[PDB]
């Protein structure tokens, strides 16, 4: 995350962080129930194996709340192309269940309509992660989150120069050197309504990070939340 | 009544009727006896902050 500010503590409870072959984390993810985190399908190519931590908001101090559990099944979407990255969703399905308490809770899914009218309709999300500080930076060893301003498809996609499917959107700033970065894909993009937080996007890609005339790019979790529901079965 | 204003006064989830709207929560909370109010069915409700340390 560039720009934004340290997560409080119990303030970003459902933030995962995948662990490479090292305990290094590489990526996001959001846990959705005791049993499944959803992240990024191309996260799943940047590492050989993996593992999930949750409860940690600092990576070089041991508060005691922090668990690792293993992978038993990774659901990729069966239409995620590495070409255009459309279709970038995900969802691990965890051996052993997340035990919730200070530090570790799910996020909501929203109900899809709903979703439309009253959560992509907000002035602004909140993105979060142990991404890079900056585009050429290291990783936040805190957890740190940042308001994104939602930004409209149109200007989303003057501004790039990929393709923006409908299954993705843009938050984020023109000019204004905040955005998420490497390492944070694949975390969680949550809207807030009436104190309660709810799953609207997984963070997928930006050409560099924070770039004048470029903002963050987001799977769409609206076009997927049959697809979650079936998928968690 | 709509859910255009206020979220039809609803906590979490709105739709529309005919006349009326109808409130809803997501899993994890029990519609209140009130039809608009969200309540946790246990500790660690989806979506909240985890500040009342247990
Ligand atoms: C044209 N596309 C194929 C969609 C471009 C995809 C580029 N993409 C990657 O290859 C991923 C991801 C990214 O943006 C990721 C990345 N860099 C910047 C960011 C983000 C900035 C703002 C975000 Cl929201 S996500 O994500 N990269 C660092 C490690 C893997 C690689
Ligand atoms: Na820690
Ligand atoms: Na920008």
């Amino acid at each position: 995350i560039v720009g934004g500010q340290e997560c409080k503590d119990g303030e970003c409870p459902w933030q995962a962080l995948l662990i490479n072959e090292e305990n290094e984390g590489f990526c996001g993810g959001t846990i959705l129930s005791e049993f499944y985190i959803l992240t990024a399908a191309h996260c799943l190519y940047q590492a050989k194996r993996f593992k999930v931590r949750v409860g940690d908001r600092n990576t070089e101090q041991e508060e005691g709340g922090e668990a690792v559990h293993e992978v038993e099944v990774v659901i990729k979407h069966n239409r995620f192309t590495k070409e255009t990255y459309d279709f970038d969703i995900a969802v691990l399905r965890l051996k052993t269940p997340i035990t919730f308490r200070m530090n570790v809770a799910p996020a909501c899914l929203p109900e899809r309509d709903w979703a439309e009218s009253t959560l992509m309709t907000q002035k602004t999300g909140i993105v979060s992660g142990f991404g890079r500080t900056h585009e050429k930076g290291e990783q936040s060893t805190r957890l740190k989150m940042l308001e994104v301003p939602y930004v409209d498809r149109n200007s989303c996609k003057l501004s790039s120069s990929f393709i923006i499917t409908q299954n993705m959107f843009c938050a984020g700033y023109d000019t204004k050197q905040e955005d998420a970065c490497q390492g944070d894909s694949g975390g969680p993009h949550v809207t807030r309504f009436k104190d309660t937080y709810f799953v609207t996007g997984i963070v997928s890609w930006g050409e560099g990070c924070a770039r004048k005339g470029k903002y963050g790019i987001y799977t769409k979790v609206t076009a997927f939340l049959k697809w979650i529901d079936r998928s968690m079965k | 009544k709509l859910c255009s204003l206020d979220n039809g006064d609803c906590d979490q989830f709105c739709h529309e009727e005919q006349n009326s709207v109808v409130c809803s929560c997501a899993r994890g909370y029990t519609l209140a006896d009130n039809g608009k109010a969200c309540i946790p069915t246990g500790p660690y409700p989806c979506g909240k902050q985890t500040l009342e340390r247990r």
